[PDB]
C-alpha cells in the first residue's frame, strides 16, 4: 500500500504490524507493538552505576 | 514369572507369589518437575529414601456384606513418618505413588475386589434424600485420613457416577482364585506443577467388592485387606513452620 | 465500496458453523500448558476400554443395585441348561447402557465395528466348568436349546488359571453402518443375540461354594468407528439446576 | 562438586517422564485380514486375565475365520473438537419489567456453565480441559419477538467492579471489554481465550481453596476452585430510564482448540446443583433399562 | 499472517489447519485436528506387555 | 455483486475490537514528534520502580496522613518483640495500595513474579540494631513469636552505613499466575505474610533520640508480569465531573 | 425468532416449546428471524447405505 | 538515598532452582492498556427541556469528564496518539428510532 | 471493516442459484460408495432407449 | 504401624517356603563389642 505517513507513530523506536484500507495511515489498526523495555531510565538513573555485590556507598 | 514379584524402595521390600503384573497409570512413570513446567523459584528439597518408601497404613476386614472403601492421596500420609513432616513444613508438594493392596485367602474362598485410582475424587451427598437440600460432605468424609471411609452407595461411588465404568481408570482386580494383590504406579496428576498436600487430594484409591466374598463354614472367616503405599519422586518447596491443615 | 450481494443464510446462527469471531482480549497470552498425564485425542480411544456390562439388569431397589454387576453359575443337571442371554445391540436399551461404550455410542447416530465381551469367572480356585457362549447374527430367534445356539458364532470356555475368556461379536451386517436399534422398523439394524449355556457343568469338591459369579466386561474392537454426531437420549436434569 | 558414589549414580532430578505408550495415526478403522483354521496347543488368544487391568487383545482374526475387508470408515468425527465444537445453551439471563428477579434493567451472571445438563454431562467426561471458546448471545422478548432495544454486555473479570445498577459508573467500560448490540441485529458473537491461572480448567477439584479448620459452616467451599472462576457477565438496557420491553438473553458456547485429560465415568443420576455432584438419595436409579429375568429378552 | 500465539493448542502434539482474520490466534476456527490415537494409554497400561497368543499369567 | 453472507457478530460494537475506521481528515500530516525525555514503552517498566509502602496504614485524619508513610522502632526489652506485620498480597486492600505497583496491578486480573521491599532506616547515625524480617508462604498463620517466623524466608538486617536492606518475597505459588486475593475462596491466591521482629535491640547512646522511623519502598522483581486487562476497583468520581 | 433443529434417529424429539432438548448441545440448530433472508444450509449424504 | 531501586534479586537472597519463564509481557504495552474504547462524552437532545431543546448541541472536545478513562491517561504527562471514535445513539430508554 | 456496497439481488432466494451454504455436520464422512450396476450420467442416455 | 517405619520385608506364603530378612549393618562405629545390659547397650544392634 502506497499511502500517506500520517500515523502518530511514524518514526518510532518500535515497529508495528498493522492493517489498513485507506490512503491515510492513522486509519490503520493498533497492530502489535515492539516488546522493548528500559526500566533503568526510571529505576536506576544514576550517573556512576553501582554493582549488586558491592556496598552502594563506599 | 509374572505371578511372582519383588518391590524394593527405600528400606522396604514387598514380595508376592500371586501377582497379576503391574499397572503404570496412564502409561507413564513418576518423574520430578522439569525446569520449564516449574514456576516456583525456591530450590526444592528431595529427601529421597527417607520419604519414598513403603508405608503400611491400614487394614480392613472383608465381609460377605462389605460395601467398599476409599482413601485419599496424599491425605493418608500427611501424618506419617518423614513424608508427613515434609508435607506439613512445606506449602508445595508433588510426588507419584506405588500402591500395593494386599488380600489373600485360600483356594476354597472366592470373591473379587476392584482396585482403582480416580483423580480428583469429589464426594457428593444424598441431598437430604429428596434432593431438595444442598447438604455437603463433612471434612472427615472428604479427607478421612489413614482409616479411609466406607462407601454408602457404591453403585454411584457416592458421587453420582457409575462404578461400572470405573475401569476407565488405572485398575487391577484382586480375584481370589487368581491373585492376592494389586499393584498400581501412579504419576503426579494435576493442572499445576506443585500443590498443597493438605488442601488438595489428587486422587482416591477405591477398593470395592464386585463379586462378594464367600466360603463354607469352617474356613478362616477373617479375610483382611491391607493397604501399603510408597511415594515416588517426592519434591517439596515453600518452607516455613509446620501446619496440620 | 466493493460490490457485494447478500445470499440466503445471511444473519443465521448455525450452532455447528465453524467460523471466525472477534477476540475480546487483544494481545492476551494463556497460562502455558504443563505436562499432564492421560491426554485423550479421540473418543475411539475410550471405546476400546472394557467397562462392566450389566448382563444381570433385573434388580432395581437401591440396596440391590450392585448385584447387576455380576450374574451367577452353579451346579446343574447336565442338560445343557441356559445360563443367560442378552441382545448384542450396543446402542440399545439394555445391559450395554452400563458400559462407557454404550454411553459414548449415545452421542452418535451410526456405528460400525466388531465388539468384544470378556467374561471373568470369580468362583473359588477349586471350581471347574465349561461354558458355551454363542452369538446369533440377525434373523435367528432366541435359541431354544444349546444345540441351536451352537450353530452360530461361538466360543467354548474352560475354567482354569486364566480366569477370563473373550467372545468376539464380529461385524456381520448388511450395511456398512448401523443406526441405533430399537423395537419397530429400526430392528433392521439389530446386531443379534448372545446366549450363555452350560457345556458340561459347574463342578466343585466338598468344601467350596456351590454358587459363584461371572463379571462381564465389554468394549469395541479396533475396526469400530462412529458417525453423525447427535445428542444423547438422556437429559439428566428435572428442573433448573441451582 | 560430587564425589560419593550414591550421589553420582542417583536418578534424583530426572524430569523426563518415561512413557510406556505412543500415539499412532489412525484415520480409518482397522482392516480385517484373512484368517484360517488354527488347531494349536500353547497358542490361546481367547483366554485372558482381566485381573491384570488391561482390556482383551483378542481380535476377530483369531476367534473366527475371516475374509479380507478394506475398511475406509473415518475416525474423524470422534476427535475432541468434532465432539465439543457444537454450540450449546449454558446460560439464560432475564430482564423483566415487573418482577422479583432483575426488575432494575440490569443483571450479573456468574460465568459457570454447569447449570444445563446436556453440555455439562459432555464436559464432565474429562477431569481437565483446556480450550478457547466462541460465545453467542441470542436476545428477544419472552415470546421470541424482536424489539428495537439497545443492550450492553460487559465482561467483569475477578476484581473489577460489578455494576450495581443500570446507571453504574462501571459501564464506562474503559478497560473491561463491552459489546453494544441491538436485539434487531444478529446474535452478538465473540471469541474467548483460555483464561485460567492454571494450565487447564478442571470440572472436579477434590479439595478446599483455603487453609484452616474446615468446620460445618464452611463446607460449602469443598470443591471450590478459583482457577475455574473467570468472572461475571453483566448486561443492561442502555438508558437512564426503564426499558419498555421485557427481555431474555440466552447464552451459547462453542468450544474450539480443545485438549482434555483423564477420562472418567459419565454421570448417571440427575444433576441437582451447579457446584457439586450431589444426587437424590431416595431416587438412586440404575444406569439404564431393566428386565424381568436374565434368561429373557 | 504474523499474529500472536495465544491459542489453547499452541505447542500441541497435533497440528491444526485453521482460518483467522485477527491478530489473536484464539479467534481462529477449530479447523481439522490430527488423527493420532493411543488406546494403550488406557486399554493396556501394563509394565510387562503380554502377547495375544500366550497365556496372560505364566 | 460478489456473493457474500453475513455471520453473527454483524453490526456489533466490541470496545476492544482492533479494526479499521474511515479517516476524517484526508491527507492530513501531524506535527512532527520532537525528542522528549522519559518515554515509557511498557507498564512493567514502572512496576520495577520503588514507591512508598504504607505499612503503617492506621491513622486516618487529614493531619496525620503523612504518618502512614513511616513506622517506628525504639529500645525494647530483648524479648524478640514484634515490630510490624502485613500481607504480601500486592493487589489486595492494605498497605500495597499506596504503591504504584499496587495501583497498576488493579488494571490486571492476574499477576506473576517475585516482589521486593527495601527498608530504609532513618534514625541517627549513632543508633544501631539488628532486625529479622520474615516472609511466610501460604498456609502459615501469623507467627506468634520470632522463633516461628524464623522458620520461613527471611533476612537479618544490621543497621550501619548502608541505610537500607532488601527483603525479596520470592515467587512461591502453586499456580503460574495468581488472581487478586481477597477474603473468601480467593484467599487461594494469597501470597503470604511479612513480619518484622527485633533480632537484638535498637541501641543508642546518651544524647540520641529513643525512637526513629523506617520507610518501606516496594516494587516488582524482573520476572514479574501481568495478564487479563481489567478495570480498576475504584472510580474516582461521585457525580458528574463539571 | 425461530429455532430449527435436526434430530437424528435416537436423539430426543422435543415434546414442547420448552423441551430440554432445545439446549441443542450436539444436534445442529439454526436460529433465525423471519425478518432475515431464508435460512440455508448444506446437508451431506447421510445414509448407512 | 541514591534514588535508585534495589538491584537485589531472588538468586542472591535465597537458594533458587532454575525456572524457564515464558510468561508474556505483551499485554502491558501502551496500546494493550489504552486501545480499549471507553466513554468520554454524553450529549442530550431532549424535546422538553432546559439544556438543548432546540434539536442541536455543541460539545467541547474534552475527555476529562469521566473518571475511568481520565485516571488512566493522567498516569502520563505527555501522550501522542491517533484515535477511533464511536458514536452510540438511542432514546433515553435505549430504544432505537427512525431518526 | 473492508468497504463494500450491496447491489440489487441482495437477500433474494433464486431456486436455481448454484451457491455455497454452511455445512451442518462438520468433519462428517459419508458411507463409501460401493459399485452398483446401471449408473446413468445423462438423460440423453435414456432417450435412446 | 510403628514397626513398619523401619527396615522391613513383607512376606507372602507360597511355593517358595522361605523369605530372608536382611539386618543391614547400621552402626555408628565400625565394629561393635558384645552388647549387654548397662553401658554396653551402646553396641546393641536393634530389634526384630
Ligand atoms: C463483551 C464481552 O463478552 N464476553 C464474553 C465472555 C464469555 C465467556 C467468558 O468466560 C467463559 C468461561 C468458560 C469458557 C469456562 C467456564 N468454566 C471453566 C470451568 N468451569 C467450571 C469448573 C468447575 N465447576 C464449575 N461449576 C465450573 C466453568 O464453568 C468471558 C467472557
Ligand atoms: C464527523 C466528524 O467526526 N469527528 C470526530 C472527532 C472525534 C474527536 C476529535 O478530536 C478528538 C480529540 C481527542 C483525541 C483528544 C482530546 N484531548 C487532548 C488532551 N486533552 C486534554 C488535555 C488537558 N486537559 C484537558 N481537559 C483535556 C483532551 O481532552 C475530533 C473529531
Ligand atoms: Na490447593
Ligand atoms: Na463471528
Ligand atoms: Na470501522
Ligand atoms: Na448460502
Amino acid at each position: 500500500s502506497h499511502e500517506n505517513s500520517n500515523s502518530a507513530t511514524e518514526g518510532s523506536t518500535i515497529n508495528y504490524t498493522t492493517i489498513n484500507y485507506y490512503k491515510d495511515s492513522y486509519a490503520a489498526t493498533a497492530g502489535k507493538q515492539s516488546l522493548k523495555q528500559d526500566p533503568d531510565k526510571f529505576a536506576n538513573p544514576v550517573k556512576d552505576i553501582f554493582t549488586e555485590m558491592a556496598a552502594p556507598l563506599k | 514369572s509374572d505371578r511372582v514379584a519383588q518391590l524394593t524402595i527405600g528400606n522396604s521390600t514387598i514380595t508376592t507369589q500371586e501377582a497379576a503384573n503391574i499397572i503404570v497409570g496412564y502409561g507413564e512413570w513418576p518423574s520430578y518437575c522439569s525446569d520449564s513446567d516449574a514456576t516456583a523459584v525456591d530450590k526444592p528439597t528431595r529427601p529421597d529414601v527417607s520419604v519414598n518408601r513403603f508405608y503400611t497404613l491400614d487394614t480392613k476386614l472383608w465381609e460377605k456384606s462389605s460395601k467398599g472403601w476409599y482413601w485419599k492421596f496424599p491425605d493418608v500420609l500427611t501424618e506419617t513418618g518423614v513424608f508427613g513432616q515434609n508435607a506439613q513444613f512445606h506449602y508445595l508438594y508433588r510426588s507419584g505413588f506405588c500402591i500395593h493392596v494386599q488380600c489373600n485367602a485360600s483356594k476354597f474362598h472366592q470373591g473379587a475386589l476392584l482396585v482403582a485410582v480416580l483423580p480428583e475424587y469429589v464426594i457428593g451427598t444424598v441431598a437430604g434424600g429428596t434432593g431438595t437440600e444442598d447438604t455437603h460432605p463433612p471434612y472427615k468424609q472428604t479427607q478421612p485420613g489413614a482409616d479411609g471411609f466406607e462407601l454408602q452407595h457404591p453403585y454411584v461411588l457416592d458421587a453420582g457416577i457409575p462404578i461400572s465404568q470405573l475401569t476407565v481408570c488405572p485398575h487391577q482386580w484382586i480375584n481370589l482364585r487368581t491373585n492376592n494383590c494389586a499393584t498400581i504406579i501412579v504419576p503426579y496428576i494435576n493442572a499445576l506443577p506443585f500443590d498443597s498436600a493438605l488442601n488438595h487430594c489428587n486422587f482416591g484409591l477405591l477398593v470395592v467388592p464386585i463379586s462378594p466374598l464367600d466360603y463354607d463354614q469352617g474356613a478362616t472367616p477373617v479375610i483382611p485387606i491391607t493397604i501399603t503405599l510408597a511415594p515416588m519422586c517426592s519434591e517439596f518447596a515453600g518452607l516455613r513452620q509446620a501446619v496440620t491443615q | 465500496g466493493f460490490p457485494t450481494e447478500l445470499k440466503p443464510g445471511t444473519n443465521q446462527f448455525l450452532t455447528t458453523d465453524d467460523g471466525v469471531s472477534a477476540p475480546i482480549l487483544p494481545n492476551f497470552h494463556p497460562t502455558p500448558c504443563i505436562h499432564i498425564p492421560g491426554e485423550v485425542r479421540n473418543l475411539l480411544e475410550l471405546c476400546q476400554v472394557e467397562t462392566i456390562l450389566e448382563v444381570n439388569n433385573v434388580p432395581t431397589n437401591a440396596t440391590s443395585l450392585m448385584e447387576r454387576l455380576r450374574f451367577p453359575v452353579s451346579a446343574q443337571a447336565g442338560k445343557g441348561e441356559l445360563c443367560a442371554v442378552f441382545r448384542a445391540d450396543p446402542g440399545r436399551n439394555g445391559p450395554w447402557q452400563s458400559t462407557l461404550l454404550g454411553q459414548l455410542c449415545g452421542y452418535y447416530t451410526q456405528w460400525s465395528g466388531s465388539l468384544e465381551v470378556t467374561f471373568m469367572f470369580t468362583g473359588s480356585f477349586m471350581a471347574t466348568g465349561k461354558m458355551l457362549i454363542a452369538y446369533t447374527p440377525p434373523g435367528g430367534p432366541l435359541p431354544k436349546d444349546r444345540a441351536t445356539a451352537m450353530l452360530g458364532t461361538h466360543v467354548i470356555w474352560d475354567f482354569g488359571l486364566q480366569s477370563s475368556v473373550t467372545l468376539v461379536i464380529p461385524w456381520i451386517s448388511n450395511t456398512h453402518y448401523r443406526a441405533h436399534a430399537r423395537d419397530g422398523v429400526f430392528d433392521y439394524y439389530t446386531t443379534g443375540l448372545v446366549s450363555i449355556w452350560y457345556q458340561t457343568n459347574y463342578v466343585v469338591p466338598i468344601g467350596a461354594p456351590n454358587t459363584a459369579y461371572i463379571i462381564a466386561l465389554a468394549a469395541a474392537q479396533k475396526n469400530f468407528t462412529m458417525k453423525l454426531c447427535k445428542d444423547a437420549s438422556d437429559i439428566l436434569q428435572t428442573g433448573t439446576i441451582q | 562438586g560430587d564425589r560419593v558414589a550414591d550421589v553420582i549414580e542417583s536418578s534424583i532430578g530426572d524430569s523426563v517422564s518415561r512413557a510406556l505408550t505412543h500415539a499412532l495415526p489412525a484415520p480409518t478403522g482397522q482392516n480385517t485380514q484373512v484368517s484360517s483354521h488354527r488347531l494349536d496347543t500353547g497358542k490361546v488368544p481367547a483366554l485372558q486375565a482381566a485381573e491384570i487391568g488391561a482390556s482383551s487383545n483378542a481380535s476377530d482374526e483369531s476367534m473366527i475365520e475371516t475374509r479380507c475387508v478394506l475398511n475406509s470408515h473415518s475416525t474423524a468425527e470422534t476427535t475432541l473438537d468434532s465432539f465439543f465444537s457444537r454450540a450449546g445453551l449454558v446460560g439464560e439471563i432475564d430482564l423483566p419489567l415487573e418482577g422479583t428477579t432483575n426488575p432494575n434493567g440490569y443483571a450479573n451472571w456468574d460465568i459457570d456453565i454447569t447449570g444445563y445438563a446436556q453440555m455439562r454431562r459432555k464436559v464432565e467426561l474429562f477431569t481437565y480441559m483446556r480450550f478457547d471458546a466462541e460465545f453467542t448471545f441470542v436476545a428477544c422478548t419472552p415470546t421470541g419477538e424482536v424489539v428495537p432495544q439497545l443492550l450492553q454486555y460487559m465482561f467483569v473479570p475477578p476484581g473489577a467492579p460489578k455494576p450495581d445498577s443500570r446507571e453504574s459508573l462501571a459501564w464506562q467500560t474503559a478497560t473491561n471489554p463491552s459489546v453494544f448490540v441491538k436485539l434487531s441485529d444478529p446474535p452478538a458473537q465473540v471469541s474467548v481465550p483460555f483464561m485460567s491461572p492454571a494450565s487447564a480448567y478442571q470440572w472436579f477439584y477434590d479439595g478446599y481453596p483455603t487453609f484452616g479448620e474446615h468446620k460445618q459452616e464452611k463446607d460449602l467451599e469443598y470443591g471450590a476452585c478459583p482457577n475455574n472462576m473467570m468472572g461475571t457477565f453483566s448486561v443492561r438496557t442502555v438508558g437512564t430510564s426503564k426499558s419498555k420491553y421485557p427481555l431474555v438473553v440466552r447464552i451459547y458456547m462453542r468450544m474450539k482448540h480443545v485438549r482434555a485429560w483423564i477420562p472418567r465415568p459419565m454421570r448417571n443420576q440427575n444433576y441437582l446443583f451447579k457446584a457439586n455432584p450431589n444426587y437424590a438419595g431416595n431416587s438412586i436409579k440404575p444406569t439404564g433399562a431393566s428386565r424381568t429375568a436374565i434368561t429373557t429378552l
